[PDB]
RNA sequence: GGCUAAUCCCCCAUGUGGACCCGCCCCUUGGGGUGUGUCCAAAGGGCUUUGCCCGCUUCCGGAUGGGCCCGCGUCCCAUCAGCUAGUUGGUGGGGUAAUGGCCCACCAAGGCGACGACGGGUAGCCGGUCUGAGAGGAUGGCCGGCCACAGGGGCACUGAGACACGGGCCCCACUCCUACGGGAGGCAGCAGUUAGGAAUCUUCCGCAAUGGGCGCAAGCCUGACGGAGCGACGCCGCUUGGAGGAAGAAGCCCUUCGGGGUGUAAACUCCUGAACCCGGGACGAAACCCCCGACGAGGGGACUGACGGUACCGGGGUAAUAGCGCCGGCCAACUCCGUGCCAGCAGCCGCGGUAAUACGGAGGGCGCGAGCGUUACCCGGAUUCACUGGGCGUAAAGGGCGUGUAGGCGGCCUGGGGCGUCCCAUGUGAAAGACCACGGCUCAACCGUGGGGGAGCGUGGGAUACGCUCAGGCUAGACG
């Protein structure tokens, strides 16, 4: 079955960016759906919208890049040069506002789910909360 | 292992074993002499390796090298054992503590002194 | 405050006692994941009111026996073997793993 | 009996009291009930020996009984005086 | 050797022996009673439980039973008696027994 | 008892000048003059490529050295100036710079840092009134340094407070050569000190 | 066997009151009130002696200390898998201050276990300590908290309290006295002896200070304690000198025989002056007590220090201990000579069989310095048991395959609950230690004062994204 469905996510993500898909499908999720939010916001994704893929709900997901490159291998550099998936099923994380991370010394982030909402460690620190640590993404 | 694994049957904590079964685990321990025989190297090296069978007061009855140009071991002297084998002589794991006890030390050493426990001689 | 807990009785095989298994959850120590353990308390039923398949909560009280330190406080819902189930077939692989084994 | 005596609390040859609320049984150095106030038996420093009158005398409300040493201090911090 | 507070000793043995015969006292009142309670006789039943009341009280009185322990003895005492009654006794002296 | 023995042979091993001597470290005998390779049978013989072991360990050494202090006493000097907010190299320098007996030394009292060592030890000097033996004294800012009335008339005294008649101070530091008296205004800073000490090198080689 | 006092023992009375039975009320496990019945008190002593002091009795309350119960946490081995009869529960009862199989009679047939029972081994536990970037690992000595024990086993008495280290009884072992019947002992208190061991101190001073027991007080007792003694056992501080002083003595080492090194080091000159001498000489001590005043508040007055003639102050005053390890690589420090797979070195790799920076000495050097080095052990390096932070095609590692129990894990939408999870407040998280600040001893070590942080758990309030639960719904999984 589909044991994670986050971490499906964050996953048909990394491996689109890494061959570079301008789009890529993911089922949709009001949860899913929650992150992305954040994942626009934060700039590591041009956007997602709804559609609807064999009757069923998904959510495509706009990619992003750095620009073409010189010398060998012009590939850009990933906007995402990376995204982890840490609570997960059997082995939950969560964390106090005092524990939540400092994601690459502040360069990158990481989405927390709290009774106030998905939002980032910045987010979340501001309000003042805590709870499950989602991922971490930079 | 899986997180629940590591729950389940969880890491084992690594045991030393001791090298010196100088029991009670004491930094020395003295015996009587028994043999004061002379053993040869192994492998490549070569040579008259001054050994002593040696009967502690820790029950166990062992092999020890005497370190030092010359040595004045005989059958019942007693000594004193300090650990530490000696990579030629296969079967010996202590070494005698010399200026103890009837291990006299050695004679005409000007240097490393504090070891073959031989006294400041004085400068005419 | 009187400690206060909430189980099922999976025995009423005594007199004016009953079997109560309280479960518990919590963070392991050094894995973090959510474990779950269990412990069976034997509670005082004067009225022999509570039977096998009840959730019950249980209350903390003045010895009433060795190894009975519990009354029942009250009901929080009636039959449900579906748990008393779990605990006797647990029990019943006991009924080997030794010289023989436990079915499946 | 509970009792406001001295603890034993500076090193060798420098003493440091501890003006304090202990049953009678204990080491004078051992475990106290509260503590109320020190004293530098050598006036090292300007400041040698508070005494914190409020609680004292409501340790005395209930059956303290001062070291003779320890109520003279407890005089000195004016715990008595009825005026 | 000679530590004279063997003293204490000395006086542990009286005490000892000046407890012992208050209590096999009180004891032997107690049964006395109940018995007769028992029995059914309603008068020197009660009259005795007034013995074994007072002996027990006074046993209290200095360190013997001392505490609750008089206060035990006297309640398994006049229930025990009461209830014994119950044989058509209708405590007469009701001495020891709030009719 | 802090090293005692042959002195500009120290001078030599780190092939730099150290003025652990006051005088003379001037007049062409500091022997790194016209010598400055290092004491012994083999100095004049070419030096291999130091290991980055041995870069850091002569580093502190020279730091050390010109304080004529003990390894033991120059470490926890270290662990402390660690411990304390701020970078630790500098900080560490300031506290080796308020020592008593550096102090002497710096405000002229004596030639050279042994010297004050001594001045310090044989009573001869004072700090706030009160005299003040210890050569490991902390100086704190705002501190009177006078020389010990008593002494005030030694032949000594009177020659280094005349030469230093004119002679400038250190910008953390003033003195009164009238009543031979002198301030520690505050903790000097890195920029402060002309040492040829490159501390970045000796917080490194406690790093090891 | 006889005499005798008391704050020793007893009887009667008074009953503020309290205890017990029964009834009732409020409370809610045995909490508080109330009515009848019953039951239960006491000791005196001292004076500045008609008053004050010490003390006695009953009850209620506080304070302190403690017993008992419960949740959670607390090593290794599964080559220990089943354990259990007072065993699990019940009813009546005993015993206790009190609950309870704690103990007893009778009844029932239960209780525990792989979420590791039972058994074997190891171990007092904690605040803390060592290490570590941390997580963690190791540890629990000194100091403080708790527990346990007092030659081994069992037992009770007396008491508020003990099953009672310097109290009692019996059995056992051992030691000693014995007129051989029978007695007397228990340093795991201070010091000390002996044995064992690599190894661990003075048969010291004092009751002055703090604390403790009795006493109205004076005061007595206190190997608790405050001190001194020994031991670089550890930490901190300090000395063995400072300045000048040759293109550079001699000796010793090396050399291309020109010279290079030890080295401003020495010699020598001048300066200061640890030790040591002389004089002064302490804090820690103010109470208790006396006097006035009401034995109060308050005021005044007197006595008392082991340390110790020590710290410290002043004067005088001598240049006055240096050692230990290392120099092949790791690793900072190189030459000659001797030796010849020898004698030896060695942590690992290794070195020595005629040129050895690796053996022994010497010269020179590096490190550290009243220390230096070795041995032992713990943490580290070791992400080499990997939670942080590892792996399994061929390096060690996929189970011979399936079926399936327990267990772990779980698609999309809505609603209830708020168990996990997050937040706030509050309580606790002793003192010591750790951290920061200021302060005391000439510094520091050490010590004092103050402040801050603190996982965890209790309590009240709140949030509801995720996990859980309950209810409902859906077809993308699964099944038909
Ligand atoms: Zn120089």
């Amino acid at each position: 079955m589909l044991t994670d469905p986050i971490a499906d996510m964050l996953t048909r993500i990394r491996n689109a960016t890494r061959v570079y898909k301008e789009s890529t499908d993911v089922p949709a999720s009001r949860f899913k759906e929650e992150i992305l939010r954040i994942l626009a916001r934060e700039g590591f994704i041009k956007g997602y919208e709804r559609v609807d893929v064999d009757g069923k709900p998904y959510l495509r997901v706009y990619l992003k890049y750095g620009p073409r490159r010189q010398g060998p291998d012009p590939r850009p550099e990933q906007v995402i040069h990376h995204i982890r998936r840490i609570s997960k099923p059997g082995r939950r994380v969560y964390v106090g506002v005092k524990e939540i991370p400092r994601v690459r010394r502040g360069l990158g982030i990481a989405i927390l789910s709290t009774s106030k909402g998905v939002l980032t460690d910045r987010e979340a620190r501001k309000l003042g909360v805590g709870g499950e640590l989602i991922c971490e993404v930079w | 292992p899986t997180i629940n694994q590591l729950v389940r049957k969880g890491r084992e904590k690594v045991r030393k074993k001791s090298k010196v079964p100088a029991l009670k685990g004491a930094p020395f321990r003295r015996g009587v002499c028994t043999v004061v025989r002379t053993v040869t190297p192994k492998k490549p090296n070569s040579a008259l390796r001054k050994v002593a069978k040696v009967r502690l007061t820790s029950g166990y009855e062992v092999t020890a090298y005497i370190p030092g140009e010359g040595h004045n071991l005989q059958e019942h002297s007693v000594v004193l054992i300090r650990g530490g084998r000696v990579k030629d002589l296969p079967g010996v794991r202590y070494h005698i503590v010399r200026g103890v006890y009837d291990a006299a030390g050695v004679k005409d050493r000007k240097k490393s002194r504090s070891k073959y426990g031989t006294k400041k001689p004085k400068e005419a | 405050p009187k400690k206060v807990l909430t189980g099922v009785v999976v025995s009423d095989k005594m007199q004016k006692t009953v079997t109560v298994l309280v479960e518990r959850q919590f963070p392991h120590p050094l894995y973090g994941k959510v474990i779950k353990r269990s412990k069976k308390y034997l509670a005082h039923d004067p009225e022999e009111k509570y039977k096998l398949g009840d959730v019950v909560e249980i209350i903390e009280s003045r010895p009433i026996s060795k190894r009975k330190r519990f009354r029942v406080l009250r009901l929080v819902e009636s039959g449900r073997m579906d748990l008393v189930e779990k605990y006797l077939i647990r029990r019943q692989n006991y009924q080997s793993l030794s010289k023989r084994g436990g079915k499946a | 009996m509970v009792k406001i005596r001295l603890a034993r609390f500076g090193s060798k040859h420098n003493p440091h009291y501890r003006i304090v609320v202990t049953d009678a049984r204990r080491k004078r150095d051992g475990k106290y009930i509260e503590k109320i106030g020190y004293y530098d038996p050598r006036k090292t420093t300007p400041d040698w020996l508070k005494v914190d009158v409020e609680r004292a005398r409501y340790w005395l409300s209930v059956g303290a009984q001062p070291t003779d040493t320890a109520r003279r201090l407890l005089r000195q911090a004016g715990v008595f005086r009825q005026e | 050797r000679n530590l004279s507070a063997l003293k204490r000793h000395r006086q542990s043995l009286k005490r000892r022996l000046r407890n012992k015969a208050k209590k096999s006292a009180i004891k032997t009142l107690s049964k006395k009673a109940v018995q007769l309670a028992q029995e059914g006789k309603a008068e020197e039943a009660l009259k005795i439980m007034r013995k074994a009341e007072s002996l027990i009280d006074k046993a209290a009185k200095g360190s013997t039973l001392h505490k609750n322990a008089a206060a035990r003895r006297k309640s398994r005492l006049m229930r025990k008696v009461r209830q014994l009654l119950e044989a058509a006794g209708a405590p007469l002296i009701g001495g020891g027994l709030s009719a | 008892g802090r090293y005692i023995g042959p002195v500009c042979r120290l001078c030599r091993r780190e092939g730099v000048k150290l003025y652990l001597k006051g005088e003379r470290c001037y007049s062409p005998k500091c022997a790194m003059e016209r010598r400055p390779y290092p004491p012994g049978q083999h100095g004049q013989k070419r030096a291999r490529r130091p290991s980055d072991y041995a870069v850091r360990l002569r580093e502190k050494q020279k730091l050390r050295r010109i304080y004529g202090i003990s390894e033991r006493q120059f470490r926890n000097l270290f662990e402390e100036a660690s411990k304390k907010k701020g970078v630790t190299g500098s900080v560490f320098l300031g506290l080796l710079e308020s020592r008593l007996d550096n102090v002497v030394y710096r405000l002229g009292f004596a030639v050279s840092r042994r010297q004050a060592r001594q001045l310090v030890r044989h009573g001869h000097i004072t700090v706030n009134g009160r005299r003040v033996d210890l050569p490991s004294y902390r100086v704190r800012p705002g501190d009177e340094i006078a020389v010990a009335e008593k002494s005030r008339n030694l032949e000594l005294i009177r020659q280094n407070l005349e030469a230093m008649k004119g002679r400038k101070v250190g910008p953390w530091l003033s003195l009164d050569v009238e009543g031979m008296k002198g301030k520690f205004l505050r903790l000097p800073d890195r920029e402060d000190l002309a040492l040829p000490v490159n501390e970045q090198l000796v917080i490194e080689f406690y790093s090891r």
